[PDB]
RNA sequence: AAUUCUGA
RNA sequence: GCCCGGAUAGCUCAGUCGGUAGAGCAGGGGAUUGAAAAUCCCCGUGUCCUUGGUUCGAUUCCGAGUCCGGGCACCA
RNA sequence: UGAAACUCAAAGGAAUUGACGGGGGCCCGCACAAGCGGUGGAGCAUGUGGUUUAAUUCGAAGCAACGCGAAGAACCUUACCAGGCCUUGACAUGCUAGGGAACCCGGGUGAAAGCCUGGGGUGCCCCGCGAGGGGAGCCCUAGCACAGGUGCUGCAUGGCCGUCGUCAGCUCGUGCCGUGAGGUGUUGGGUUAAGUCCCGCAACGAGCGCAACCCCCGCCGUUAGUUGCCAGCGGUUCGGCCGGGCACUCUAACGGGACUGCCCGCGAAAGCGGGAGGAAGGAGGGGACGACGUCUGGUCAGCAUGGCCCUUACGGCCUGGGCGACACACGUGCUACAAUGCCCACUACAAAGCGAUGCCACCCGGCAACGGGGAGCUAAUCGCAAAAAGGUGGGCCCAGUUCGGAUUGGGGUCUGCAACCCGACCCCAUGAAGCCGGAAUCGCUAGUAAUCGCGGAUCAGCCAUGCCGCGGUGAAUACG
């Protein structure tokens, strides 16, 4: 969800990037 | 505590992350756009004033 | 809404069916706004129509919504320290509004795990005369017609 | 106030009300000198501020009365040993027989250091009698040497409880914000902050005033 | 608590600005900074003026200061003395050239900070306030007008109990943009509290 | 068919 | 002093062939009301007087004591 | 039949204007109904009471206090406590004395602040090359008048803001009626969102109100063309990329048009219903604007300022602690309990704003956060930037799970002098309660509710789930 760190929305509602989410 | 706080404010001593933004009318420590360099109030009461290049009440 | 009458807002006629009423079905299994997500999925039970029936998700429609539709239910009111809550007739316009949320909630209901299936499901039972939205059909009913000891009372 | 310089309390009785405030309230607190710091502190204290139980708000103002008495004696005991007794033995009166005439079955037990006498002639034995005369001595006794412990305590606490408008020995008031000692006259500038429990300063000069003119 | 300035609500059309320079997001604040001690300064030395009004234009490394008076006199002096020695004291901080000029103010009674400066002064002299605004509103209307007001904050006569008199005269629609109304507010300064006059004079239109 | 608000 | 009955939550009372501890009020939290009371939801709450015995183990069944409520203390 | 003692500064009649009514009549607002999604249950973020601590600075308190001041508390901020120091003081003016008069650079002890201590040397008015000092900026020690206070008083005040209330109201001038307070105007009749208007009327006008005049969005045009374009074709390695072109798109500036003007129905009119024409009707949808006034509301802690109080400390500086404290309790929010779902891979459509000790194209290392190089950009021309849900296809198959992500253990990157208190992110491993939530309760009548993502402000970084804007999909119900 929304919350979890290790995926696609996770990060999204974050607002950074990560292993889970890299650079295009 | 305000008069010999802007005293403070004036001056850029040891490191930098102790600069902090300050009002000019007044010495306002919160709310200090680093545009203009002036608080809210006193930003608002030039607004109205006319005092301020270009500024005018929007409407949308 | 005590000036105007208020608006019957207009429904766009379906863009398959051709139906101002296969909309409003739809409509009421849009969660969020997702009509895409939504009319998929009664499309995707308008399959397992003709997949299980020859008979045209259409009949199927015309009378498992009209075997639904409650003649009469009841509103109540209050005279003054009148605990009595009156049976009365039902706005043409207001049943289907009825119907069509019975449908959904019911179809919400049913075991099947994915989702075109229970709707297709229940409107099988429903034409079929005997769907969980027809149990609250005759529930409803059950407190209508039970109370016409209140019939001097249709405001 | 006394858990900021050390002592122990003790809530012997709290008691809410209707609807709001408080009954009446009494504690027991300890530590060492602990009589001598809460003694000035013995009157009625006025309040002055804007009443909140009011719809206008208006400025009221409200008394409330301290009282202080040290814990001293405790134990109960009455044994009134048979040496101050003088006990007499009357013939019975009323029915009976010839032992009614002939048994010397009435007594009078007699408290010489008092002068109070009591007689019983119930039953028709003297020994029955005499224990049953001190079973009603003891308890009239239990009435009249507690109502001298409340008599002796009645004017051993002292005289200023009036509750009046008039009678105060400290005046609090948040409106202009400043606490006025009466009895020395002194008016500090801090209410908010004496109702957290610094009190030294003022039992200071209520212990010089009302210690300097005995 | 409402009703909003009548400046900031016409700066659009109406009434125009008081101080007019295009600027970059890095020196605005220094430049609108310099604007304010200017006005702080001549907030002094020209309140025996009448100072109803600077208006500042600036292109770049100048000043376009414009003093606008009903009495200048005092301004310049007789020759050129004092608003010598304003320039001077001017750029004796001020690294522009300070380019001041002086209008001049016909009607004096139909201006606002005026008309307020005016009443400000006839407090601190002890002065029926309730007289003083029915008189000095008594003056615009006369003197060619079409709606007149004035209002002072409380403490009137120094009782406790801090009133507020209104007072006003012929029209003043502030609600009305098209209209063109002059709005002034000076602070009498008395031993007790510290009083506040606001003036509305009407004026055009279309 | 549902009580009360002291005293600047 | 003899005979009979009792004490169990802070208050007033029920209860088990011995192994289960209960009711109303109070009290605490929340809810309503501007705020109180009333009303509504949510809980907790005990050496079953002390001291012994039988029993596998007792709040209950016997022994002792302490207190309480009653009835008895007549013939001379 | 019928007193007194004592006691009070009134008890009382009628008649105004209001307020109130568990009185009546007519007519409104998401006020209820209608209808959808949420709170209160769980975990957590934030604010508050309480409690505790040496201090946990302060205020705000029903609606109208509580993600509110606070639109950026690690020292800073900072106003609080513990501790070390400074007192002509950090600053404004001015006076007096010999220093000293721009001035820049070391050492020493201490945690730092501060105290001590070591040097170049001061243009200048200028008798005067000069010994000297008059000397103006002006720094240092001593002295005086003073400076300072976020200490109190928001029922001493200004100004500004909240609420009734986007309510339909409130007044004045003259006349008349009433002894007067006061009413009539401003009632009734009809209409409208409206004291808007129409008709009567001892009234006649007018003012503050609403409206309109202002901006945004929709339809159209004129002028404008480095955004856009095979609409036309050209070469086009094939990206409007080239030249070339203003017809579109768009960008911003000035105008048109809607007004119940036209038909018909009703009415005396005002006005209402419906129909057409029109992109658009009966205030087309949003702003901005919020009356005499109420709340001794709040705000001396944004500023100012009356008054009181301390001035070798109630002032100034400093390292560090605290505002972040937790057995509890209330509010606003975030993520969830799931299949209209989650996870995985691939591919598309916006708008509004924002970037030089600033946003970063693209390579190389590291799974990554992140680090090197370096180009372009003062920005309708380059970047932040991928929008997300969705479309799409592959596996989970209903178990507290591939759901949900709290907590805890280990490892790192980045600002910043410095992350124990007390920061944000990265990876691995941990996977707690929660299975739609008692009583009660919140918002919304349309591109609204719901859902999904993007930007900005403050700011080194950030506890931002807060706030202000922007856009994608896009409902149900309203009898009364
Ligand atoms: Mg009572
Ligand atoms: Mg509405
Ligand atoms: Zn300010």
């Amino acid at each position: 969800g929304k919350g979890d760190r290790r995926t696609r929305r996770g990060k999204i509602w974050r607002g950074t990037y990560g292993k889970y989410r890299p650079r295009k | 505590a305000r008069k010999a706080l802007i005293e403070k404010a004036k001056r850029t001593p040891k490191f930098k992350v102790r600069a902090y933004t300050r009002c000019v009318r007044c010495g306002r420590a919160r709310s200090v756009y680093r545009f203009f360099g002036l608080c809210r109030i006193c930003l608002r009461e030039l607004a109205h004033k006319g005092q301020l290049p270009g500024v005018r009440k929007a409407s949308w | 809404a005590r000036r105007r009458r208020a608006e019957v807002r207009q429904l766009q006629p379906d863009l398959v069916y051709g139906d101002v009423l296969v909309t409003a079905f739809i409509n009421k299994i849009m969660r969020d706004g997702k009509k895409n997500l939504a009319a998929r999925i009664f499309y995707d039970a308008c399959k397992i129509i003709q997949e299980k029936t020859g008979q045209e998700p259409l009949k199927v429609f015309k009378q498992a919504v009209e075997n639904v539709k409650p003649r009469m239910e009841v509103r109540s009111r209050r005279v003054g320290g009148a605990n009595y809550q009156v049976p009365m007739e039902v706005s043409p316009r207001r049943q289907q509004s009825l119907a069509l949320r019975w449908l959904v909630q019911a179809a919400n209901q049913r075991p099947e795990r994915r989702a075109a299936v229970r709707i297709a499901h229940e409107l099988m039972d429903a034409a079929e005369g005997k769907g969980g939205a027809v149990k609250k059909k005759e529930d409803v009913e059950r407190m209508a017609e039970a109370n016409r000891a209140y019939a001097h009372y249709r405001w | 106030f006394a858990e900021r310089q050390g002592f122990q309390v003790e809530v012997v009785d709290l008691t809410p009300g209707p609807e709001a405030g408080i009954d009446y309230a009494q504690i027991l607190v300890k530590g060492e000198n602990a009589y001598g710091l809460l003694s000035p502190e013995a009157g009625v204290h006025r309040l002055v501020r804007p009443s909140p139980f009011d719809a206008s708000g208006r400025r009221h103002t409200s008394f409330a009365g301290v009282e202080v008495i040290p814990e001293v004696d405790e134990e109960v005991e009455v044994v009134l040993k048979p040496e101050e007794l003088r006990i007499d033995v009357m013939r019975a009166s009323g029915p009976g027989g010839q032992g009614v005439n002939t048994t010397d079955s009435a007594v009078r037990v007699v408290h010489l250091p008092t002068g109070i006498t009591v007689t019983c002639q119930t039953t028709r034995s003297q020994i029955k009698n005499k224990e049953l005369a001190l079973k009603i001595l003891k308890a009239r006794l239990y009435e009249l040497e507690r109502k001298k412990r409340e008599e002796e305590l009645k004017a051993l606490r002292g005289e200023v409880r009036p509750i009046e408008w008039g009678s105060q020995i400290r005046s609090y008031v948040l409106d202009k914000n400043y606490v006025k000692d009466h009895r020395t006259g002194l008016m500090r500038h801090d209410p908010e902050n004496v109702l957290d429990g610094d009190l030294m300063d003022l039992i200071w000069a209520g212990l010089e005033w009302k210690a300097g003119r005995r | 608590g409402n009703k909003i300035h009548p400046i900031g609500f016409r700066l659009g059309i109406t009434r125009d600005w008081e101080s007019r320079w295009y600027a970059g997001k890095k020196q605005y604040r220094h430049l609108l900074l310099e604007d304010q001690r200017i006005r702080g300064l001549l907030e002094k030395e020209l309140y025996s003026a009448g100072l109803a009004r600077v208006d500042i234009e600036r292109a770049a490394d100048n000043v376009a200061v414009t003093v606008h008076v009903a009495k200048p006199g005092v301004v310049i002096g007789r020759g050129g003395e004092r608003i010598r020695v304003l320039r001077e004291e001017l750029a004796k901080l001020t690294g522009k050239n300070v380019a001041l000029n002086v209008q001049e103010v016909q009607n004096p009674n139909l201006s606002a900070p005026l008309v307020a400066q005016r009443v400000a002064e006839q407090i601190e002299r002890r002065f029926a306030v309730r007289r003083a605004i029915k008189q000095a509103v008594q003056r615009v209307m006369e003197s060619g007008a079409k709606g007149a007001k004035v209002i002072v904050s409380g403490r009137i006569g120094g009782a406790e109990q801090a009133r507020t008199e209104w007072a006003a005269q012929g029209r003043v629609p502030l609600h009305t943009l098209r209209a063109n109304i002059d709005y002034g507010f000076a602070l009498a300064r008395t031993t007790y509290g510290v009083l506040g006059v606001k003036a509305y004079i009407f004026l055009g239109e279309v």
